[PDB]
């Protein structure tokens, strides 16, 4: 249960941790699985959407902020709007002032700098949203893992969500495999689909449950949904 | 610029206003009326540059009605004149001045005697039995310094107004297209459509 | 430019030319100088093209908001007055504008209001603004009649705009007519002056000074 | 009390956790999505027979093509409805076209996450999240007839058939098997009346429930009392068939 | 977090009344008593200053009666410090009314302005409400003499006779029996003096701790004369009332 | 960021009395015992300088200050609070009168104006009341000599003779017999010296007594000659040598 | 300045401040209003704890917002006249902006909106008043009676009462008033309103104030010498039957 | 009797309050001398208990502690 | 003082067909009296088969193009990548052109595209911020040489059937892409020698159902 030191975000535990941030990270854990991975020349996101009931819909867990970038969701939906809007503002500012497409690492730095100022000052709350930024710049394909704590790191692949982290082992066993795969988007997407399948517990993958995005040089950022994703099922 | 006139007799006060609206080179409407009924026992007649006239008149009407409905008691015409002269005084030094030459007259319940005041566009408060603004004054002060009396009635004051209006229409190149006569007394507000020959 | 509107027992008729001039050279002939705010009331073009066009399009927002808020159609008086106030708070900034707010109501019947960049709001029956408004004001008043039928009113307006555009340099082009009824305005059609002047001169015999 | 925008050990924010269950204290609003349109119905719940049926309006029209129902505490949605109407009309003014229903719902649900103290970086003020859930319904030229659910948590769903409020669990269960993609508008109205009757407190008439409809040609329309009465009679005929 | 130290001044109690104004209405009872009697010929305002000693200055000393306008005077019952700001704002508002209309401000307008000032703090801002209640007296051509009262809650009602402060109930009960509708100024003055004698906590009634403000209208019409009774004239009415 | 303490820190207790006001009164009643009495031809305000450490300089510390060349101030509460109060009061007095009217305000209006600051402090949120009690003495050409005592609540009372501090009760209960209607400046200063004699607990000399007098307009301290309109400042303060001359006059 | 939120969603879903304002209203003076075919009557009582309150300068319980629409309140009297001031200034602004006298529906919507905003804005407690709005729309003779709650919910009532013991007056109106057959005369409406009041006021003919609103800008306030006149035959018809 | 309707018209009430509702519904029939409590009795009892005795409710403060 | 405005030369022209639309403009940009550069395209693809060219201040035109592209991107983002209609783009530009009144953009821009019915539409925008539906019109100081020529072979104005003595108007016909491109090429080849800032090649853009095709034609470099 909540303790005395919960209060507001500006408060240190005697052990030396922020309970607000920890609660944000737990809410990150509670969300659905959105495993993603990248190759030398391609970046693939795989998302498992959730429906309230049979007569319901699915959340767009894949948000596009530019043609050379993309986003994934692992938590609170409304704050994802704010985060995506900020990322789009900075991408458009880069386009209009520098002409340079925003570097993926620079995007992660901006996102962490934004996420800080709620946890640093009174009146703010941490962004309980987990971004898996993908993109491709002149350097190469990149992938990040954003956290409400402000921690941002670049990885070949990861999975944030309910029992999603149980699907990291599939990536780790095949980490040496999908890295050396270049210019082969369909099979990389197939490997990603195999990765998420390990995180299934009750219901299998269907047409309306799989949302897939992929970016690259020859392949711009494209979101797959509906019948367009059944070929990879 | 248009013709606005006002004459106060010992019994009531009569307000006269031109019906012409001269914009550009054509006449948009010759049957217009420039009057505002701030209170059932007070009349408001305005003139000056048309950009500021109607909205300013509505502003003062709004404030007067708000006071009258908040207190359920009628302000004296002197109080209304002070109010409007404050608006002019605070407005002329602003970024966008209000250049409206205005006439305020009405009946007073406390002293049981009607009053009439003249406010220029600069915000000067004067107490006169009669007055005019712009180019219509020259032919009204000269004529009303001869036949006007302190003890006349409204009916022959109407005849004096006919003489004044005849002088205006004879010596003005600008045609006011007639005038609308409205009397202000203890009874209320009444409109008189006879201006040419009475 | 010459825009005119009048009132009679049947409805409201407006007749506006379609000639837009860029100084000496006529910029365009296919412009539409009537802004269809909604199928109840009207709007006209006079002076600044963008200045009138934007705010008259901006009017439709306020009409929709008032209709959704009061569950009833916005009166013509309020529609004219909101634009009057908005122009008033923008005076001295270089805005030059002129328009006719023509609407038809149940309780107040047909109503025509005048609004300019000066901020003056007027209520009347005969209104005409533009570059050649004077060339029109000499026609309708002579032939004005409260019981004119729809066809007679349309022909009177068409002849008035023809006469105004014949003499005024910046007035001309196609002629648009609009009839306002309980439903609202109904588009009558486009009327090019080429088939109008010759038919009038041959049929009625006016403009005798013109050769041919 | 302690904290306003504070999180919880379970990881869901407060207030919105309370607001998500405060809707059940309100009325019952039910909508059904059909290819021929969407049928909405509410529960007036006159606290006394001295109330007026035409007084309390729990169904509003954001636009000719988009309308919504109401549930929970009604007062907070007035800000929601004003903002939604302003957004729709401003989008029409800016883009000379109707605003897409999903976009309008998105532009509405963002306001549900503005509670906070001393907002920094921009001037935005709100004490508590709105405690009202809305059923956005309308038609568009790309997808067709839509029925959304403007939750106070900032999330929204497209819904084929939904009940919110008191009957959010009772009526919703019946909608699972009573809905099909071949449902017609007439049968949709009959089913809505039947489900309301099942969830009714008192006898159902034109004074106790108010219905509406959205269509591609007729647009939004509030059903009159006479048609509601004949719908009640038709439902009465239908229920006792065998 | 700047929360634990907040007292939540503007908070509704479980049963449903405010709590800070509730204790302000107790703070009022601990201040010096004041009395206001509405007579046909005028209005008499009297108050008994609290904490009196031989070293208290009486030559030029008015702490309970204050002048806001040549026609309108007020009586203060409560914390004088908080009453000072209200007095200054009332004077500013009255002078602004004379600026705007060039006519004497009616008592009701000023009473509303002060009530609104109190209510604004009782509503928002999270600040403690003013712990002062006023007694308003004035004249005009609208309703003749007027005698209102104020409260920390910001509500005002008209009264033919009021007494706010210590032993309010006793003073009200004493005055209600002797109050008629036809006294002159002197009868109201002697009634107020008797009430103060019978409600005071001391033994005798010395002129040092009594203050008097009267409104009179004589030969001059339309303008009343406002006189704050100085001690030299204060000791005079004591023998007239028989207390001496 | 700003100030998050926008709420009032003074809250009405259920007993009907202000907490912080009745707490500042307690903080005032303990401390330096000061006093001031008013005579016919002048007003004398006296206080004792409790030298905290004998290595310090009581000369640098000004227990009494000059609000205006006519009006002086004596306190009995907390040092820094009185210093900030006196600086603010001088500033606002200048702003209100020297800028607008052209001369120095009289005692009556200056006291109300300075008490405005304290009565705002007990009202404005996020701040605590001043812990000082001010003794204001001054003279004017119309109301004459006057002495005012300002309490931390903001209430000010006109008093002919007063004392605030640890020995307030004894000095107050001893000043009634000392004081009468007619008095002289030297008589008043002797009265003040006799009263302060028992209330001091340390060494008694000219250095440990801070004494100021408001009397006739002395032109020597004026700082210029040639204007008959003004004749000098009425507020003068005795040095140690000046006071250790009447000290043995007891 | 003050940004702290005062209205917080309780764990059971209600807002504690709003539901406390409900009780704050429940302690106010009883105010009742009924409408006939062309007449609406707003009846109200006054506090009888203290006497020697004059009538001329005593603020009327029913405050005139405009010439055609009037308002009556119950509960905390301090906060209600602020709503009265806001409604009056908003009505004047509406006259300026739309060139149309205000309607009862629009004014009631505005009052509900301002109460809702105060329940929404931070650092401000909700109003402790409940208001009754009555009047006639321009060029329309239909009386409209509206009730506005501190929670922000407004509704039309053929006959509604607020304040202390409002349950008794409500049940009385539930049987001696017919919604489908309203009283046809001003006298009948006044008689019903008066007889409703004696069910709670139980003497106090001096401090019973009644305002009768009529179309075509006609608002009157019946004096004591008429209210006691009605009371005479009302009490005469009570005990003998 | 319609137990579903009675359950619905009693939101966020702990089981002890439901037991008290049952007891009061039984009581109201006794006061009217009826030997059988009907739905109209249960509605009155639930209104009185849940709504009338709402200010003295415990499940709204202690929920925060949990 | 300082002149915040200026001239750069150049001309644009857009013609609306039946199922298509064409936008053409010169690649020459000049300052004061001399040629600045030879190959300066002024027609840009705005996406969704929508094109627009800005004639007037180079800085103002470039800023308008960039901000309109940003607005198009935002509309795609927030409306779930909904297709942008030409009318919506025109009204959005009108709002952009009315962005500030004290410092209006002194640029004449013309857009082109297809409606929801597949019919060619062209809109000309006034620097004050006004626009109207239109078939064909040129822009810049060279419009006077070009626009009256269009009425000859597009509107067929003041032209009557031979043998009818002028009492019969010619029935209108719909031109193919080749017809309009040759008309515009002749128009610009006639304008280049008669107007000093016209030349240095021609860029003409064709909008069709398939997409946008770019064609360039060299003109007189004098």
């Amino acid at each position: 249960f909540r303790n005395n030191y919960d209060g507001d975000t500006v408060t240190f535990s005697p052990t030396g941790r922020l309970f607000q941030v920890e609660y944000a990270l737990e809410a990150i854990k509670q969300g659905s699985v959105t495993v993603g991975l990248r190759s030398n020349t391609h970046a693939v996101l795989v998302a498992l959407k959730r429906n309230a009931d049979e007569l319901s819909s699915y959340q767009k867990k894949i948000i596009k902020c530019d043609e050379h970038m993309g986003l994934s969701l692992a938590g609170l939906a409304p704050d994802a709007r704010v985060l995506s809007n900020y990322l789009r503002q900075q991408c458009n500012y880069s386009s209009l002032v520098f002409n340079r497409k925003l570097a993926v690492e620079r995007a992660g730095h901006l996102l962490c700098d934004k996420a800080q100022k709620n946890t640093q000052s009174y009146g703010g709350r941490p962004y309980g949203v987990g971004l898996l930024i993908i993109g491709y710049d002149k350097s190469g394909a990149h992938l990040l893992e954003f956290q409400p704590s402000g921690n941002v790191t670049e990885l070949y692949g990861t999975a944030i969500g309910a029992r999603s982290q149980g699907a990291k082992t599939y990536l780790e066993r095949t980490l040496d495999t999908f890295i050396k795969i270049d210019g082969n988007p369909d099979e990389l997407i197939k490997a990603g689909v195999e990765a998420i399948s390990q995180s299934l517990r009750d219901e299998s993958l269907t047409v309306d449950n799989l949302s897939i995005a992929i970016v690259g040089k020859d392949t711009p950022f494209t979101i797959y949904d509906g019948e367009a994703v059944a070929k990879y099922i | 610029m248009d013709i606005i006139l006002g004459i106060r007799v010992q019994d009531s006060v009569i307000l006269a206003s031109s019906k012409a609206v001269t914009r550009g080179i054509s006449v948009l409407k010759d049957s217009d009326d420039k009057t505002r009924q701030l209170s059932p026992h007070t009349l408001m007649s305005f003139a000056g540059e048309a950009g500021d006239t109607v909205q300013f008149a509505e502003y003062i009407q709004a404030n007067i009605q708000l006071y009258s409905i908040r207190e359920d008691y009628e302000l004296s015409p002197q109080a209304v004149s002070s109010f409007v002269r404050q608006e002019l005084a605070k407005s002329i030094r602003s970024r966008r001045p209000y250049q409206v030459n205005v006439l305020i007259g009405g009946y007073d319940k406390k002293k049981n005697k009607p009053e009439l005041y003249q406010i220029d566009y600069l915000g000067t408060k004067v107490e006169l039995p009669y007055g005019a603004h712009g180019y219509s004054g020259f032919y009204t002060f000269s004529l009303l310094d001869h036949h006007y009396r302190p003890d006349m009635t409204t009916e022959e004051g109407l005849d004096l107004l006919k003489l004044c209006v005849q002088e205006l229409e004879k010596r003005m190149p600008m045609d006011f297209k007639g005038v609308i006569v409205k009397i202000v007394d203890k009874d209320g507000i009444r409109q008189v459509d006879d201006f040419q020959a009475q | 430019t010459t825009t005119l509107a009048f009132r009679f027992q049947g409805g409201i008729i407006v007749a506006v030319d379609s000639r837009a001039t860029a100084g000496n050279w006529v910029a365009s002939q296919t412009v539409k100088k009537v802004i269809e705010i909604n199928p109840f009331l009207l709007g006209t073009m006079a002076g600044g093209a963008a200045d009138c066009q934007f705010w008259e399009t901006w009017l439709g927002s306020q009409c929709r908001l008032h209709e959704l808020r009061e569950k009833e159609r916005i009166s013509v008086a309020a529609a004219s007055k909101i634009l009057s106030n908005l122009v008033y708070q923008y005076k001295g900034a270089g805005l030059s504008m002129g328009t006719m707010i023509c609407g038809y109501t149940r309780k107040e019947g047909p109503t025509i209001y005048y609004v300019d960049s000066d901020g003056t709001r007027l209520k009347g029956d005969i209104f005409c603004v533009g570059s050649g408004q004077t060339f029109a004001y000499g026609v309708l008043d002579s032939n004005y009649k409260w019981d004119l039928s729809v066809e007679d009113a349309l022909y009177l307006g068409k002849r008035s705009i023809l006469a105004a555009a014949h003499r005024d340099a910046y007035s001309g082009g196609s002629v648009n007519l609009y009839h306002v009824t309980e439903d609202g305005w109904i588009y009558h059609g486009n009327h090019d002056v080429g088939e109008l002047f010759w038919k009038v001169k041959e049929e009625e015999g006016s403009f005798n000074n013109v050769i041919g | 009390d302690r904290g306003v925008s504070t999180f919880s050990p379970e990881g869901r924010l407060f207030q919105v956790e309370y607001s998500l269950e405060a809707i059940k204290l309100g009325s019952t609003a039910i909508g059904i999505a059909t290819k021929e349109g969407v049928v909405l119905g509410v529960e007036k719940r006159a606290t006394s027979p001295l109330l007026e049926s035409d007084s309390i309006e729990k169904i509003v029209e954001i636009d000719r093509h988009i309308g919504c129902a109401m549930s929970g505490l009604t007062a907070d949605a007035r800000s929601m409805i004003e903002h939604a109407r302003t957004a729709a009309v401003t989008h029409n003014l800016y883009y000379d076209e109707d605003i897409n229903v999903e976009s309008l719902t998105q532009s509405v649900c963002d306001l549900a996450l503005r509670f906070g103290e001393g907002a920094s970086g921009e001037e935005r003020l709100m004490s508590r999240p709105f405690g009202v859930a809305l059923l956005i319904a309308g038609h568009d030229a790309d997808d067709g007839y839509q029925l959304f659910h403007a939750e106070p948590s900032g999330t929204f769903y497209r819904y084929n058939a939904k009940a919110i409020g008191s009957g959010s669990e009772g009526a919703q269960a019946e909608l699972l098997n009573e809905w099909h993609s071949s449902l017609t508008l007439k049968e949709a109205e009959l089913l809505v009346l039947k489900i309301l009757k099942q969830v009714m407190e008192e006898k159902l008439d034109e004074n106790n429930a108010q219905l509406s409809c959205i269509t591609k040609q007729d647009g939004f329309k509030i059903y009159d009392n006479e048609k509601t009465a004949e719908l009640i009679k038709e439902l009465k005929e239908k229920e006792a068939a065998e | 977090g700047s929360r634990r130290y907040d007292s939540r001044t503007t908070i509704f109690s479980p049963e449903g009344r405010l709590y800070q104004v509730e204790y302000a209405l107790e703070s009022i009872s601990h201040a010096g008593t004041a009395i206001g009697i509405m007579a046909s010929d005028g209005i008499v305002l009297a108050a008994e200053r609290k904490v009196t000693s031989t070293l208290l200055e009486q030559d030029t000393s008015t702490e309970k009666l204050y002048k806001l306008n040549d026609k309108i005077a007020v009586a203060v019952a409560g914390l004088t410090a908080d009453a000072e700001i209200l007095i200054n704002t009332a004077r500013i508002h009255a002078q602004n009314y004379l600026k705007t209309y060039n006519e004497d401000i009616p008592v009701e307008i000023l009473v509303r302005r002060l009530s609104d000032i109190k209510q604004g703090y009782t509503q928002h801002g999270g600040l403690r409400p003013f712990g002062v209640s006023f007694i308003y007296a004035g004249y005009d051509d609208r309703y003749g003499y007027q005698l209102y009262t104020s409260n920390p809650s910001g509500n005002y009602t008209g009264w033919k006779a009021i007494s706010v402060g210590a032993n309010t109930s006793a003073a009200q009960t004493l005055l209600q029996m002797d109050y008629k509708d036809d006294m002159k100024v002197d009868d109201a003055i002697e009634l107020a003096l008797k009430t103060l004698s019978k409600t005071t906590d001391s033994s005798a009634l010395t002129y040092d701790r009594l203050e008097f403000a009267t409104i009179r209208k004589g030969a001059n019409d339309g303008e009343v004369y406002q006189k704050i009774f100085k001690p030299q004239e204060i000791k005079d009415i004591l023998v007239k009332t028989g207390i001496t | 960021m700003t100030d998050r303490y926008s709420f009032s820190l003074t809250t009405f207790s259920p007993s009907g009395k202000l907490g912080q006001i009745d707490y500042a009164l307690t903080a005032v009643k303990q401390g330096v015992t000061s006093l001031g009495i008013k005579a016919t031809n002048g007003v004398v305000i006296a206080t004792e300088k409790k030298s905290s450490s004998p290595l310090a300089m009581s000369e640098t510390l000004s227990k009494v200050s000059l609000l205006t060349p006519d009006i002086g101030a004596v306190y009995s509460g907390m040092g820094p609070d009185y210093r900030v109060l006196v600086d603010k009061s001088r500033k606002v007095a200048h702003t209100s009168y020297k800028r607008i009217y052209g001369e120095y305000p009289p005692t009556k209006l200056l006291v109300s104006e300075v008490a405005k600051i304290m009565q705002e402090a007990t009202q404005s949120g996020g701040v605590r009341p001043f812990g000082v009690s001010l003794l204001i003495a001054g003279h004017d050409e119309f109301n004459g000599f006057s002495l005012y005592q300002v309490d931390p609540s903001g209430s000010y009372f006109p008093w002919k003779a007063t004392a605030i501090g640890k020995g307030s009760v004894a000095a107050k209960t001893f000043l009634e017999k000392r004081w009468n209607d007619e008095l002289e400046l030297e008589d008043a200063i002797h009265i003040a010296l006799l009263t302060l004699k028992e209330s001091v607990e340390g060494e008694f000399n000219g250095d440990t007594i801070e004494l100021a007098i408001i009397g006739d307009e002395n032109p020597d301290l004026l700082g210029y000659t040639g204007i008959p309109t003004d004749k000098g400042p009425r507020f003068r303060k005795l040095t140690s040598q000046e006071i250790n001359d009447r000290l043995e006059a007891l | 300045g003050y940004d702290r939120a005062l209205s917080i969603f309780s764990p059971d879903g209600h807002i504690f401040q709003v539901e406390y304002a409900l009780e704050a209203v429940k302690r106010g003076t009883c105010a009742v209003g009924v409408k006939g075919k062309n007449c609406v009557v707003l009846g109200c009582e006054r506090r009888s704890t203290l006497k020697l309150q004059d009538t001329r300068i005593t603020p009327s319980k029913v405050s005139k917002i405009d010439s055609h629409v009037v308002l009556s309140f119950s509960g905390l009297n301090a906060d209600s006249r602020i709503l009265i001031e806001k409604a009056r200034v908003e009505a004047q602004s509406h006259r300026l902006t739309l060139e149309d006298p205000v309607t009862v529906e629009y004014l009631t919507r505005y009052v509900a909106g301002v109460q809702q905003r105060y329940t929404q804005s931070g650092g401000v407690r909700p109003f402790g008043v409940s208001t009754l709005i009555a009047g006639f729309d321009p060029r329309d003779d239909e009386p409209k009676l509206y009730q506005t709650e501190p929670s922000g919910i407004y509704s039309s009532w053929s006959a509604q009462t607020i304040g202390r013991n409002s349950k008794t007056v409500r049940e009385f109106l539930e049987k001696n008033y017919d919604r489908k057959e309203p009283p046809a005369t001003v006298e009948e409406c006044v008689k019903l309103t008066v007889r409703s009041l004696l069910e709670v006021v139980q003497t106090g003919a001096k401090n019973i104030e009644i305002t009768v609103v009529k179309p075509d800008s006609d608002i009157v306030a019946l004096s004591s010498e008429e209210i006691n006149q009605y009371v005479t035959q009302i009490e005469q018809e009570k005990q003998e039957q | 009797i319609r137990w579903e309707l009675i359950s619905r018209l009693c939101p966020n009430s702990t089981g002890a309050e439901l037991r008290s509702v049952c007891t009061e519904a039984g009581m109201f029939a006794i006061r009217a001398r009826r030997k059988v409590a009907t739905e109209k009795d249960f509605l009155k009892a639930v209104d009185k208990v849940i709504s009338g005795y709402k200010k003295f409710s415990s499940t709204s403060r202690y929920m925060q502690y949990n | 003082q300082f002149n915040p405005y200026g001239d750069n030369g150049g001309t644009i022209l857009g013609i609306a067909g039946e199922d298509f639309a064409v936008l053409a403009g010169d690649t020459r940009n000049i300052t004061d009296y001399s040629i600045n550069s030879r190959y300066e395209p002024k027609v840009f693809d705005c996406g969704d088969n929508i094109v627009m060219s800005a004639n007037g201040f180079a800085a103002d035109g470039d800023a308008l193009v960039k901000r309109f592209k940003n607005s198009v991107k935002w509309y795609h983002f927030d409306h779930n990548d909904k297709k942008l209609s030409i009318n919506s783009a025109a009204r959005n530009i009108q709002h952009l052109l009315y962005g500030k009144r004290f410092f209006p953009y002194y640029v004449h821009t013309i857009i082109a595209g297809l409606d929801e019915d597949g019919k060619g539409a062209v809109y000309s925008f006034d620097p004050v911020g006004s626009y109207e539906r239109e078939q064909c019109r040129a822009g810049g100081a060279a419009a006077s040489l070009i626009m009256p020529f269009l009425d000859n072979q597009v509107n067929f104005k003041n032209q009557y059937e031979p043998g009818t003595n002028g009492k019969v108007k010619k029935p209108l016909k719909y031109l193919s892409v080749e017809e309009v491109i040759k008309l515009v090429r002749d128009s610009f080849t006639s304008a280049t020698e008669r107007h000093i800032q016209v030349g240095d090649g021609l860029e003409i853009l064709i909008v069709t159902k398939d997409g946008v095709r770019k064609e360039f034609y060299e003109l007189k470099r004098d």
